[PDB]
DNA sequence: GTACGGAAAAATAACACGGCGAATACCC
DNA sequence: GGGTATTCGCCGTGAATAAAAAGGGTAC
RNA sequence: GCGUCGCAGGCCUUUUUAUU
RNA sequence: CCUGCGACGC
C-alpha cells in the first residue's frame, strides 16, 4: 500500500523517492519493456536477455544482496529490499514490536532526596505539570472551573493558583514507574510516589541506588505513568520498592546501607579509654542523648546506662527485661532506633557494614516487612545525621 | 618578561631547567597544508607530482598530446572574517597553464593558454577550513606503513596449537598479494582474500620452469657414480641435526659407526680429516628427490620427471644410459624444509599458459578464458604503473625488511621482490628470522590534509584526462583552443566530497581554546583505509612501549573507540616518510650536550635513553652510579658510562590537554583520563577567572590558539575600545614604503558551533607601550593571556547530612548571586523565502488573521526588532506564501531569549529591503571609519610637510601627491563598497534568506554537571543558604561542600594538594590585598613581594624586583591582591615540604585543616577539616536541555507510534529489557496498557483519553497498527499469512 | 493503507527465498544441486522435459 | 625477592596505621585503636580495600604487561609521593587493558543475556504437585584445596 | 563482573582416607599400588 | 513468531511457509507482538477465569 | 534539459568465529 | 565402484540512546 | 456540545560527538 | 487518518 512507503515533500519542492518504489518502477519498467518487445515478435537472444534482467530485478526487489551484487543508487549503498524491514535490528519485530516508544513518560537528571522516604521519590512540578494533563482536565471539568476544554486548556498553559491545588490532588496516592536506561533486571524499574519538588531534577532515595546500580556523576532515569486501576494496582502491589528488599537472584537484601550511613554508624559507636564524660552511671538512652547535645559527655565514653530491651522467646508475646549494661554513650543513643524485638547485643559492638546487614537480616527475619522499612529509614536518617556531626 | 608576563608574574616550581622551548602546536597541518599549497620544482610534494604523473597524455596513435606547463594559484574574493558571516567557501581559483602539440615528428602551431579548473579550499592561519560558514577541522589518520609485513597465527587454527606464518604486501594503491602456509607444510597465495592457489602457478606465471624453481629455493647435491662403492659429495654441515643409519667409510678410517648419534666433536673431526667423499650404500639413494630430468643421447626418451621420488628401476636405468653427475635436492626438517617440492606435487599445473587461464579463472568467475585476457589481467595487477604503484617509504619499508643496502626503486612490483619475499618467509619458516609487530610505531604512518588532498586531486585529475582522452579521440584539432576539453567538474566535485562530506571532515569542538587545540592535534585510526570501530580487538586498543613521547597514554575517549582516538605528544613531530619522532638530548662520554636528535621508533630501538627526571651536580654528569634507562621496550638500571641519549623534558610525554593537570604524578591514570577528557567540556563563564593552581602551559594554549588578538607589530596603543583596538606602530618596524598603523577588530558576541558565545574584550589602556607577539584582547576562556578555563571557590571535604551521597555537590547561594557560572548560549533561526509556482513570497508584515498584538514588535519591513525580549509562539519574520496562506516564522515552544543580530541575505535581481540597506550602511560606516583614519594620518603627515617646506614648485608637486592620494583613497573606498555590495549566491530556487540570533543567560541550578581537573564529576542536589554553610573563626562561610569518601576508592590525591597549594595562594593574596587595603609604603610591600617570590629549594624562576619601577611593583600587587598564581609541572612539581613553607609563609596552619562550626545549629565540629580552594569547571550537561515530558502529541505515518525525540516532542522508548523487567513481575496490565494504548492503538487511545477525561480508568486493547504493517509486509513477499478464526 | 494492488508479469519468476535460503527447497524438492537450477534460471543452460 | 619486600611494607604500613596512638588513661599510656579517617574509611568498609591503602601509603608493587607477563622493576612510590615517568607509562598499559576489556565486555554480556532471554522466555509455573520422584543427588562440591 | 581477555598431594587436615573405584596388588616393599 | 523474531527470520519463515505451520500464541513474546495479557501473573488468572 | 534506470571499470576495497551443506578424494 | 569423510564455501552473528550535519537522478 | 472550512507537521540512509 | 492553530453555525 501507498502509505506504508510515501512520498514525504521537501522545503525545495522536489519528491524524495524511497528504495522500494525505486524498485518497484525498475521492475515495472522492465515488465513493461519485456511487454513491449514481446508484442513486435523479437528473435530468443535479445528476450532471454530481458528474461534475466527482469530475474534479477525481481530477485533485488525481494532480496537484495543473496544473489550477485546488490544495486546502489547514487550512495553508494546497498537498497532496502521487502525482507531487509522485517529481518535485523532495524527490523518491524526488534524497532516496532518488541520495543515500542510510549505515552505519557518523560526523562530527567536524578539526584539524591535525603528527606524521602524508600516509598516516594521527588518529582519536578513542570514535569507533573506535563505528564498529568488529561487528569487536571477532567477534575476542572468535574468541579466546575472549565466548562470547555479548551477553557481548561488554557487555565492548565497559564498556570493558574488552582490548577497546582488540583495537580497536589490527583499526584497523592498515583504511583510513577522509575527506570534508568541499563535494565539488566528487574529491579530497574520500581515504582514510587511522587513528591512535587522545585527545579528540574529527579530526588532519589539513597537506598535504592544500589538496586539500580546508578550514582549521581550525570546519570538520568526516565518516568512513566500508570493511568488504569490494574496498573496502578500493580504498581502498589508488585513494584514497589517497600516489596522489593530481597533480589530473587540468591535472596540476598538490596537495601544495604552505602559509605556515610556506615561511616556515620562506625563513628557513633566506637570508645576511646579517656573522653569526657567516662565512668558514669546512667538511667537512659534519653539521659545520654541529654549529655551528648548538652556538651557534658563526649559520643565515645565508657559508661553504665540501664536499658529496657524486650524479648519475644515467648508464643508471639514480648517479655521485658532490665539490666545495667556496660556500654558506650553512642550505643545507647543508637539503640533508639532499634525496634522492641532486637536484643541489646547486635549493637554494643562497632557497627560496620556487615554488621548493620545482618542487623537488618535479624530485623526483617523476626520483626517482618512492615517495621523493616522504618528501621532502614531511621538507620538512614541518624546516619546522615551523625556523619556531618565528626 | 614582556609586558604581558610583567603585569601578573605566575611563580614557577620545578628544579629541572628547560633546554628546548615548546614549539607550535598547530604546525603538523599548517606544515602539511604548507607542503600542498606552495610551489615546489623537481616532481616532489604537492601539486606538482600530481600534475607530473597525469601529464602528458597520449591518445590512440592521433599524433596529440596535451602537456602540463605551469599552474597559479588565484586571490580569494573574499577574506575569513567575510566568508563566515557571508556562508561561502574561502577557497581560491586554480589556473593552469596547458600546451596542445600536434604531429604530422615535428610541430606545426602550438596553442597556450590559461585553464580553469576548480577551486580548492584555503587553510585558515589557525589551521582551520571554511566549507559554509562554519570552521572544520580535517583530522589526521594513522594507517599501516606500505610494505611487506610477516605475521604468526599463534596456533587458533587446525585445533592442535601448530604456529603458522604468513606474508602479506600491502601497497599504497593497488591489489593485495598475500602469502599463506597450510599444516600439511604448502605454501600458498591469495590475491584480494579470494580462494587460494599455490605459489607455483605465479612462479610458473613469471616464466619460470621447474629446474630454475627448484634451483632458487634448494641446493644441489651432486650425486656422482664412479666405478664401484658409490661415492657421493658429502658437506659436514649438512649430517648436523640428522642421525647415521649407514656407516660413514672414506680411506679406511671409521668415523661414525652405525646407529650413532652425531656430535660435534665428530664433526669438528670431519673439520680437521678434510674429506668429502664417503660411501654410500643403495637403500639411501631412494630416499632423495631428484631435481632436473635426463634424456639419452643415443635412445632419446624421457626417463624420470621433476621433483618425484627414486626406485631402483629408475636408478638403473640412469645407469645403463651412462649418466655420470646426478643432480638431487637436500631434504631436513629443522634448515632446509621441501616445501616447495610439495606445492610442486599438490599444483596440478605444467604450464605457464594454464597458470594464466587459473589466475583469469580466480580473478574473473563465470568469464571464458582467452590467452590475450589473462595477459592483460596478469599485467595489471602488479606489474603496471596504472594499478599498481609503491610510494618513496613502500619501497623503504620493502628494502629494509629484505636487508637491501639501496632505498630507491619503482613502484611497480618484479620478479625478484617476490622471490625475495618468499624466500624471507622459508627462512622464517624454518627459524632463521622473526615475525614483527603490526602495533609498533615504526610500521605504522600518519597521513595529513595534503596528503588526502592530493589523493583526491589525483583522482580528479584521471578522471580529467580520462575524459580528454575521450575528447581527443572523436574529433580534429587546428581548430579549436585546450578548453572545451577539459572540464572542471570531477575536480571540483572530488574537493567539495572530500572536503564538505568525509569521516574526518567534521566540525570543530568551539567551547574551549583547549578543545580546539585538541581536536586539531587528533590522531584517528578510523577513517577511509583505516579499522572499525566496533571490530577493532583488543591487541590494537593497548598502549604500546614505543608511545613514549609520541602517542599520549593517559588521553583518549572512553567507550566505543579506546585507543583508537589518540593524541599527539607535545614535542612530538613528524618525519619526512610520516613517522613520529622526538627529540633527544646527545649526550657524549665527557659531558651532556645540549643538540638534540630527533629519533624515530626504530632508531630508539638502537641506542639507550636514560629517564627524564635524573638529577645531576649541575655541570653534565650523572650523581649516581646507576641510573634507570631503557634500551628495547623494557626498563633497567644501566652503568654512568653506558648512556647515549636523554630525554630532553619531562613534559613530552603527555599531550596539551593532559599537561593542564597539576600534580599528574599523585593521580591514577584513570581519573587522570577522566579529567583530560572532561577538561575539553568546560563553558565559559561571563568573567574569566584564572587558575591559583597552574602549570605554565596554559599561557601557550591561549597564544597559539586563534581565540586571542596577538599584535603583530609593536607600538603604542593608541585608541582603545570595546570593538576596536588601534596601535601606533612604532618607526623601527615600519615599512619604508606608505607607513600606516594596525587595526584589530575584536570579535563581538556571536554563534559558536556548539552554540555557546564567543567574545573578545580587551586588556590594554591608553598610551601603553607593547611588544610583538603580546596579546591585546582576551577571547573566551582566556584571562590576561593564560586559559582559565573555570573558576576557583572556597572549598572543603566533609559529608553534610547526605547531601553530597555518591557523587554530589553542595553549592552555596553566594556563588549563585555572585554570577560567576552564568553562561550564555545563542542560537540560530533561519526563514527560508524560496520562489515557487503560483507567484512568489513576499515578507510583507500584513500578516492576516492574526491580531496586532503579534505584530507590534514586527517593523514596517516584516522583521522583529533588536533587543526584543521574545517567548514561546512570536513571530520574527512574518512571511506569507500566494495561493494568500500564512507560513511566518516563529518561535518554538521552550525556547527564549533577546535578538541581538539579524542577517539578511538576498539574491542580485531582487531588491533589497531596508533592513539590509541599514546593514550595508552600517558596515560603509565602519569602513569609511577604517579608511578615514588612515586618510587623517597621511593628511597630518603630509600638512606637517608643507608647513617644514614653507618655513614653488615643489608645493605643486606635492599638492599634485595630495590629490592622488585623495584619487586613491577614493577608489579605496568604491572597491570597499563594491564588495559590500557585490551580493551573496543562494540556493536554486531561494529568492532571500533571514536568520535571526536569540541570546538567553542560563545560570547555575540543582541539576547541573560540575566537575574539576582529577576527574571527580558530580551533580549539584541543593543550593544551599549562606547561613547553613559551615564556616571558620573568622566568619567566611565555604563556598562548595565536598565528600570525602571518592578520595581512597578513587585514587586521585592530587586534589587535596591542590586544595592546599590553592589554600596558600589565597592566603599569599589575602595578606597582600591586607596590606594594600591599609595605607602601606611601597618598600615594605616590595620585599614583602620578593620574599614570597624568593620561596622554594632550587628553583629556577629567579623574579628580581630591583629593575621593576615603583608604578610596575603597585600594578603587580593590585594584580596579585586576588591570589598568587602558581606554576606546578607536570612530574617536576612542588613537594609536600614547599607547600609547608608557603602555609608557614602567611597565617595559616601547616596541617591544611581547621576547624569549622555548624551553619544550622552553631556547635564547633569534632575533627578539623580541609578547607581550601580547588579550581572547579561547568560542563556542558546543563538539565534544561535534558529535561523532557510528554502526554500526548504527534504520531508518525506507517507506523501509528509517538515520535523520538525533544525537539520533535516525541516520547521515551520501552525497549526489551524493560518489557522483560515488566514479565518478571506479574505486570501484566502495565506492559498490555505500554504495548497497545499508550502506542499503537488509534481508537484504544482515543478512547482511553476520553475515558480519563470522563474520569474512568479503563481501557480496551484492540489490535497494534504496527502488526498490520507486519502482515501486509510479510503479505507483500508471496507468503500467505492471516488470522484464522 | 490496507488495500494492495498485482503486476501481471509477462514471464515467470522464481522466488528468492525458496531458492537461495540453504537448504534450497527448490533443489531438495527435485533433487538436483543449486549450481544448475542458477545455470537454467539465469538463461546458462538447457534442460530437457 | 620483590613480592617478598612488598609484603613487608604492606605489613609495616598495615602495623604503622592500627593503633597509632599513644593516649593516657590517667596517668599513664594506653593503646587503642586508631581514629584516623583512612583508616575509619577503610575498617568500616564505607569505600576503599586494603589493596587500595596499600597503593597510596606503602609501595604499588609489581605491575603487569600488555603481552601478559610481569616486569621485573617495580613501583617503589605511592600516590602520595612524586612518581616519576616510567612508573606512570608502565600503570597506563593496565590502566588502558581495564578500560578496553570492560568497554568490550558489554556486548557479549548483552548478547548472552538476550539469547538466555529468548532461550527461557516460555516457562510458567502451571501446576503445584505433578507427583514424580526422581529428582539430582545434592552433595557438596570438593576440588583439592577446600570446599 | 567476569573477564574477556585470556607430582604429589597433601592434606590439609588430620582423618582417614577412603578409596572408592580401585584395583590394586599386594607388592614386596609393602607399598600400594593402582592398578586402575 | 518467536523463532522469527529472535534470529534468522528468513529461513524461519521460509520454513513455516512450506511447513504449512499453525501457530498457537501458548507464550509471552507471542503475546507481546499480537498485544495481548500474556499468560503470566494476572494474565495467568485472566486465562484461568 | 528531460528521461531510462545497466554493467564494466573504479587509477574499487579487503573481519573473527561458528554451523551447515556440497564438491571431492581415500579405502577397500 | 560404493561408503565414507576431510575440506572449503557460504551465510548469520557481533549492546542502547540523545544531538548535529549532509544528501535523497545524473547523463549526452 | 459537536460539526464544517483554511494553515503547519508525520520521513529514509550515512557520518561525527556525547552519555550510561 | 492523527495532532496543534484561526474562523463560523445551532
Ligand atoms: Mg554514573
Amino acid at each position: 500500500p501507498p502509505d506504508l512507503r510515501p512520498l514525504v515533500p521537501l522545503d525545495g519542492g522536489r519528491f524524495a523517492t524511497s528504495d522500494l518504489n525505486d524498485l518497484y518502477r525498475r521492475v515495472i519498467n522492465r515488465n513493461n519493456r519485456l511487454k513491449r518487445l514481446l508484442d513486435l515478435a523479437a528473435p530468443d537472444i535479445i528476450v532471454r536477455n530481458e528474461k534475466r534482467m527482469l530475474q534479477e530485478a525481481v530477485d533485488a526487489l525481494l532480496d537484495n544482496g543473496r544473489r550477485g551484487r546488490a544495486i546502489t543508487g547514487s550512495n553508494k549503498r546497498p537498497l532496502k529490499s521487502l525482507a531487509d524491514m522485517i529481518k535485523g535490528k532495524q527490523g518491524r519485530f526488534r524497532q516496532n514490536l518488541l520495543g515500542k516508544r510510549v505515552d505519557y513518560s518523560g526523562r530527567s537528571v536524578i539526584t539524591v532526596g535525603p528527606y524521602l522516604r524508600l516509598h516516594q521519590c521527588g518529582l519536578p512540578k513542570k514535569m507533573a505539570l506535563e505528564l498529568f494533563k488529561p487528569f487536571i482536565y477532567g477534575k476542572l471539568e468535574l468541579r466546575g472551573l472549565a466548562t470547555t476544554i479548551k477553557a481548561a486548556k488554557k487555565m492548565v498553559e497559564r498556570e493558574e493558583a488552582v490548577v497546582w491545588d488540583i495537580l497536589d490532588e490527583v499526584i497523592r496516592e498515583h504511583p510513577v514507574l522509575l527506570n534508568r536506561a541499563p535494565t539488566l533486571h528487574r529491579l530497574g524499574i520500581q515504582a514510587f510516589e511522587p513528591v512535587l519538588i522545585e527545579g528540574k531534577a529527579i530526588q532519589l532515595h539513597p537506598l535504592v541506588c544500589a538496586a539500580y546500580n546508578a550514582d549521581f556523576d550525570g546519570d538520568q532515569m526516565a518516568v512513566h505513568v500508570p493511568l488504569t486501576l490494574e496498573a496502578q494496582l500493580e504498581a502498589r502491589a508488585l513494584m514497589m520498592s517497600t516489596n522489593n528488599i530481597l533480589s530473587p537472584a540468591n535472596g540476598e537484601p538490596i537495601i544495604v546501607p552505602s559509605q556515610d550511613v556506615v561511616l556515620g554508624l562506625y563513628y557513633m559507636t566506637r570508645d576511646c579509654v579517656n573522653a569526657k564524660g567516662e565512668g558514669m552511671v546512667l538511667t537512659g538512652p534519653k539521659e545520654a542523648e541529654r549529655l551528648y547535645r548538652s556538651g557534658l559527655a563526649s559520643l565515645h565514653a565508657r559508661v553504665k546506662v540501664r536499658i529496657t530491651e524486650y524479648e519475644k522467646d515467648a508464643n508471639g508475646e514480648l517479655v521485658a527485661k532490665t539490666s545495667l549494661k556496660d556500654t558506650t554513650v553512642g550505643r545507647a543513643i543508637l539503640w533508639m532506633i532499634v525496634p522492641k524485638g532486637l536484643p541489646y547485643s547486635i549493637v554494643n559492638q562497632a557497627l560496620g557494614k556487615k554488621a548493620i546487614s545482618k542487623m537488618l537480616n535479624t530485623c526483617y527475619r523476626i520483626l517482618g516487612l512492615k517495621p523493616t522499612v522504618i528501621f532502614a529509614d531511621q538507620i538512614m536518617y541518624t546516619g546522615f545525621a551523625y556523619a556531618a556531626r565528626s | 618578561y614582556s609586558y604581558t608576563e610583567k603585569k601578573r608574574i605566575r611563580k614557577d616550581f620545578g628544579k629541572r631547567p628547560q633546554v628546548l622551548d615548546v614549539p607550535y602546536l598547530l604546525s603538523i597541518q599548517l606544515d602539511s597544508f604548507q607542503k600542498f599549497i606552495e610551489q615546489d620544482p623537481e616532481g616532489q610534494y604537492g601539486l606538482e607530482a600530481a600534475f607530473r604523473s597525469v601529464f602528458p597524455i597520449q591518445s590512440y596513435s592521433g599524433n596529440s598530446e596535451l602537456q602540463y606547463v605551469s599552474y597559479r594559484l588565484g586571490e580569494p574574493v573574499f577574506d575569513v572574517q567575510e566568508c563566515q558571516i557571508r556562508g561561502v567557501t574561502y577557497s581560491a581559483p586554480l589556473r593552469v597553464k596547458l600546451r596542445l602539440v600536434i604531429y604530422e615528428g615535428t610541430v606545426k602551431d602550438i596553442k597556450e593558454q590559461e585553464v580553469y579548473m576548480g577551486e580548492i579550499p584555503l587553510m585558515t592561519d589557525n589551521g582551520t577550513f571554511v566549507i559554509n560558514g562554519t570552521e572544520r577541522v580535517i583530522v589526521s589518520q594513522l594507517h599501516r606503513s606500505p610494505g611487506v609485513f610477516f605475521d604468526s597465527d599463534k596456533g587458533k587454527t587446525h585445533s592442535s596449537g601448530k604456529v603458522l606464518y604468513n606474508a602479506r604486501i600491502i601497497p599504497y594503491r593497488g591489489s593485495w598479494l598475500d602469502f599463506e602456509f597450510d599444516p600439511k607444510d604448502n605454501l600458498f597465495v591469495r590475491i584480494d582474500r579470494r580462494r587460494k592457489l599455490p605459489a607455483t602457478i605465479i612462479l610458473r606465471a613469471l616464466n619460470y620452469t621447474t629446474e630454475q624453481i627448484l634451483d632458487l629455493f634448494f641446493e644441489k647435491v651432486i650425486f656422482e657414480i664412479r666405478d664401484n662403492k658409490l661415492q657421493m659429495e658429502l658437506v659436514p654441515e649438512r649430517l648436523r641435526g640428522e642421525t647415521a643409519s649407514f656407516d660413514i667409510e672414506a680411506n679406511g678410517k671409521v668415523y661414525v659407526e652405525k646407529g650413532r648419534r652425531i656430535t660435534a666433536r665428530h664433526i669438528r673431526q670431519l673439520e680437521k680429516d678434510d674429506v668429502k667423499l664417503i660411501e654410500v650404500p643403495v637403500e639411501y639413494i631412494a630416499g632423495k628427490v631428484v631435481a632436473k630430468d635426463y634424456i639419452d643421447e643415443s635412445t632419446g626418451e624421457l626417463i624420470c620427471a621433476a621433483n618425484m621420488e627414486l626406485s631402483l628401476d629408475l636408478l638403473a636405468k640412469l645407469s645403463q644410459s651412462g649418466h655420470k653427475r646426478i643432480e638431487t635436492l637436500f631434504t631436513n626438517d629443522l634448515d632446509h624444509g621441501p616445501y616447495i617440492s610439495e606445492t610442486l606435487r599438490v599444483d596440478p599445473t605444467n604450464d605457464r599458459l594454464s597458470a594464466l587461464v587459473e589466475i583469469y579463472r580466480m580473478m574473473r568467475p563465470g568469464e571464458p578464458p582467452t590467452r590475450e585476457a589473462a595477459e592483460s589481467l596478469f599485467e595489471n595487477l602488479f606489474f603496471s604503473e596504472d594499478r599498481y604503484d609503491l610510494s618513496a617509504v613502500g619501497r623503504m619499508k620493502f628494502n629494509r625488511s629484505l636487508l637491501r643496502e639501496e632505498i630507491e626503486g619503482s613502484g611497480i612490483l618484479s620478479k625478484d621482490d617476490i622471490i625475495d619475499v618468499m624466500k624471507k618467509l622459508i627462512d622464517i619458516r624454518n627459524g632463521k628470522g622473526e615475525v614483527d609487530d603490526i602495533d609498533h610505531l615504526g610500521n605504522r604512518r600518519i597521513r595529513s590534509v595534503g596528503e588526502m588532498a592530493e589523493n583526491q586531486f589525483r583522482v580528479g585529475l584521471v578522471r580529467v584526462e580520462r575524459a580528454v582522452k575521450e575528447r581527443l579521440s572523436l574529433g580534429d584539432l587546428d581548430t579549436l583552443m585546450p578548453q572545451d576539453m577539459i572540464n572542471a567538474k570531477p575536480i571540483s566535485a572530488a574537493v567539495k566530497e572530500f572536503f564538505g562530506s568525509s569521516q574526518l571532515s567534521q566540525f570543530m569542538d568551539q567551547n574551549n581554546p583547549l578543545s580546539e587545540i585538541t581536536h586539531k592535534r587528533r590522531i584517528s585510526a578510523l577513517g577511509p583505509g583505516g579499522l572499525t570501530r566496533e571490530r577493532a580487538g583488543f591487541e590494537v586498543r593497548d598502549v604500546h612501549p614505543t608511545h613514549y613521547g609520541r602517542v599520549c597514554p593517559i588521553e583518549t575517549p572512553e567507550g566505543p573507540n579506546i585507543g583508537l582516538i589518540n593524541s599527539l605528544s607535545v614535542y612530538a613531530q613528524t618525519n619526512e616518510y610520516g613517522f613520529l619522532e622526538t627529540p633527544y638530548r646527545k649526550v657524549t662520554d665527557g659531558v651532556v650536550t645540549d643538540e638534540i636528535h630527533y629519533l624515530s621508533a626504530i632508531e630508539e630501538g638502537n641506542y639507550v635513553i636514560a629517564q627524564a627526571n635524573s638529577n645531576l651536580d649541575e655541570e653534565g654528569h650523572f650523581v649516581e652510579d646507576l641510573v634507570t634507562c631503557r634500551s628495547k621496550g623494557e626498563s633497567s638500571l644501566f652503568s654512568r658510562d653506558q648512556v647515549d641519549y636523554m630525554d630532553v623534558s619531562t613534559q613530552q610525554v603527555v599531550s596539551v590537554g593532559a599537561s593542564l593537570i597539576p600534580f599528574l604524578e599523585h593521580d591514577d591514570a584513570n581519573r587522570a583520563l577522566m579529567g583530560a577528557n572532561m577538561q575539553r567540556q568546560a563553558v565559559p563563564t561571563l568573567r574569566a577567572d584564572k587558575p591559583l593552581v597552574g602549570t605554565g602551559m596554559e599561557r601557550a594554549v591561549a597564544v597559539d590558539s586563534g581565540v586571542t588578538a596577538v599584535a603583530k607589530r609593536g607600538g603604542v596603543v593608541q585608541y582603545v575600545d570595546a570593538s576596536r583596538i588601534v596601535i601606533k606602530v612604532n618607526e623601527d618596524e615600519m615599512y619604508p614604503g606608505e607607513a600606516g598603523i594596525d587595526i584589530y577588530n575584536l570579535t563581538k558576541y556571536t554563534r559558536s558551533n556548539q552554540n555557546t558565545c564567543i567574545n573578545q574584550m580587551p586588556c590594554v589602556s591608553l598610551g601603553e607601550p607593547v611588544e610583538r607577539g603580546d596579546v591585546l584582547a582576551d577571547g573566551p576562556s582566556t584571562d590576561l593571556g593564560e586559559l582559565a578555563l573555570g573558576q576557583n571557590m572556597r572549598v572543603a571535604f566533609m559529608p553534610w547530612n547526605g547531601y553530597n551521597f555518591e557523587d554530589s555537590i553542595l553549592v552555596s547561594e553566594r556563588v549563585v548571586q555572585e554570577d560567576r557560572f552564568t553562561t550564555i548560549h545563542i542560537q540560530e533561526l533561519a526563514c527560508v523565502s524560496r520562489d515557487t509556482k503560483l507567484g512568489p513570497e513576499e515578507i510583507t508584515a500584513d500578516i492576516p488573521n492574526v491580531g496586532e498584538a503579534a505584530l507590534s514588535k514586527l517593523d514596517e519591513s516584516g522583521i522583529v526588532y533588536i533587543g526584543a525580549e521574545v517567548t514561546g509562539g512570536d513571530i520574527l519574520v512574518g512571511k506569507v506564501t500566494p495561493k494568500v496562506k500564512d507560513s511566518s516564522l516563529r518561535v518554538p515552544n521552550g525556547v527564549s531569549g533577546t535578538v541581538i543580530d539579524v542577517q539578511v541575505f538576498t539574491r542580485d535581481g531582487v531588491e533589497k529591503d531596508k533592513r539590509a540597506l541599514e546593514i550595508e550602511e552600517m558596515q560603509l560606516k565602519q569602513a569609511k571609519k577604517d579608511l578615514s583614519e588612515e586618510l587623517q594620518i597621511l593628511e597630518a603627515g603630509l600638512f606637517s610637510r608643507i608647513r617644514a617646506v614653507l618655513v614653488q614648485n615643489q608645493l605643486e608637486q606635492l599638492a599634485e601627491q595630495y590629490d592622488e592620494l585623495k584619487h586613491e583613497f577614493e577608489k579605496k573606498l568604491e572597491a570597499k563598497r563594491r564588495k559590500i555590495t557585490q551580493g551573496d549566491d543562494l540556493a536554486p530556487g531561494v529568492l532571500k534568506i533571514v536568520k535571526v540570533y536569540l541570546a538567553v543567560k542560563r545560570r547555575i541550578q540543582p541539576g547541573d554537571k560540575m566537575a574539576g581537573r582529577h576527574g571527580n564529576k558530580g551533580v549539584i542536589s541543593k543550593i544551599n543558604p549562606i547561613e547553613d554553610m559551615p564556616y571558620d573563626e573568622n566568619g567566611t562561610p565555604v563556598d562548595i561542600v565536598l565528600n570525602p569518601l571518592g578520595v581512597p576508592s578513587r585514587m586521585n590525591i592530587g586534589q587535596i594538594l591542590e586544595t592546599h597549594l590553592g589554600m596558600a595562594a589565597k592566603g599569599i593574596g589575602d595578606k597582600i590585598n591586607a596590606m594594600l587595603k591599609q595605607q602601606q609604603e611601597v618598600a615594605k610591600l616590595r620585599e614583602f613581594i620578593q620574599r614570597a617570590y624568593d620561596l622554594g629549594a632550587d628553583v629556577r624562576q629567579k623574579v628580581d624586583l630591583s629593575t621593576f619601577s615603583d608604578e610596575e611593583v603597585m600594578r603587580l600587587a593590585e594584580n596579585l591582591r586576588k591570589g598568587m598564581p602558581i606554576a606546578t609541572p607536570v612530574f617536576d612539581g612542588a613537594k609536600e615540604a614547599e607547600i609547608k613553607e608557603l602555609l608557614k609563609l602567611g597565617d595559616l596552619p601547616t596541617s591544611g585543616q581547621i576547624r569549622l562550626y555548624d551553619g544550622r545549629t552553631g556547635e564547633q565540629f569534632e575533627r578539623p577539616v580541609t578547607v581550601g580552594y580547588m579550581y572547579m569547571l561547568k560542563l556542558n550537561h546543563l538539565v534544561d536541555d535534558k529535561m523532557h515530558a510528554r502526554s500526548t502529541g504527534s504520531y508518525s505515518l506507517v507506523t501509528q507510534q509517538p515520535l523520538g525525540g525533544k525537539a520533535q516532542f516525541g516520547g521515551q522508548r520501552f525497549g526489551e529489557m524493560e518489557v522483560w523487567a515488566l514479565e518478571a513481575y506479574g505486570a501484566a496490565y502495565t506492559l498490555q496498557e505500554m504495548l497497545t494504548v499508550k502506542s499503537d492503538d488509534v481508537n484504544g487511545r482515543t478512547k482511553m483519553y476520553k475515558n480519563i477525561v470522563d474520569g474512568n480508568h479503563q481501557m480496551e486493547p484492540g489490535m497494534p497498527e504496527s502488526f498490520n504493517v507486519l502482515l501486509k509486509e510479510i503479505r507483500s513477499l508471496g507468503i500467505n499469512i492471516e488470522l484464522e478464526d | 493503507r490496507e488495500r494492495m494492488g498485482h503486476i501481471e508479469l509477462a514471464s515467470p519468476t522464481a522466488h528468492i527465498w525458496f531458492l537461495k535460503s540453504l537448504p534450497s527447497r527448490i533443489g531438495l524438492l527435485l533433487d538436483m544441486p543449486l549450481r544448475d537450477i542458477e545455470r537454467v534460471l539465469y538463461f546458462e543452460s538447457y534442460v530437457v522435459i | 625477592i620483590w613480592a617478598a619486600a612488598n609484603d613487608r611494607v604492606s605489613k609495616a604500613m598495615m602495623d604503622n596505621l592500627q593503633t597509632e596512638t599513644v593516649i593516657n588513661r590517667d596517668g599513664q599510656e594506653e593503646k587503642q585503636v586508631s581514629f584516623n579517617s583512612i583508616y575509619m574509611m577503610a575498617d568500616s568498609g564505607a569505600r576503599g580495600s586494603a589493596a587500595q591503602i596499600r597503593q597510596l601509603a606503602g609501595m604499588r608493587g609489581l605491575m603487569a604487561k600488555p603481552d601478559g607477563s610481569i616486569i621485573e622493576t617495580p613501583i617503589t612510590a605511592n600516590f602520595r609521593e612524586g612518581l616519576n615517568v616510567l612508573q606512570y607509562f608502565i600503570s597506563t598499559h593496565g590502566a588502558r587493558k581495564g578500560l578496553a576489556d570492560t568497554a568490550l565486555k558489554t556486548a557479549n554480556s548483552g548478547y548472552l543475556t538476550r539469547r538466555l532471554v529468548d532461550v527461557a522466555q516460555d516457562l510458567v509455573v502451571t501446576e503445584d504437585d505433578c507427583g514424580t520422584h526422581e529428582g539430582i543427588m545434592m552433595t557438596p562440591v570438593i576440588e583439592g584445596g577446600d570446599v | 563482573q567476569l573477564t574477556m581477555r585470556t607430582s604429589s598431594i597433601q592434606v590439609k587436615n588430620k582423618g582417614s582416607i577412603k578409596l572408592s573405584n580401585v584395583k590394586s596388588v599386594v607388592n614386596s616393599s609393602g607399598k600400594l599400588v593402582i592398578t586402575s | 513468531i518467536s523463532a522469527a523474531s529472535f534470529q534468522e527470520t528468513t529461513r524461519v519463515l521460509t520454513e513455516a511457509a512450506v511447513a504449512g505451520k499453525r501457530d498457537e500464541l501458548r507464550g509471552l513474546k507471542e503475546n507481546v507482538i499480537v498485544g495481548r495479557l500474556i499468560p503470566a501473573g494476572t494474565g495467568y488468572a485472566y486465562h484461568q477465569d
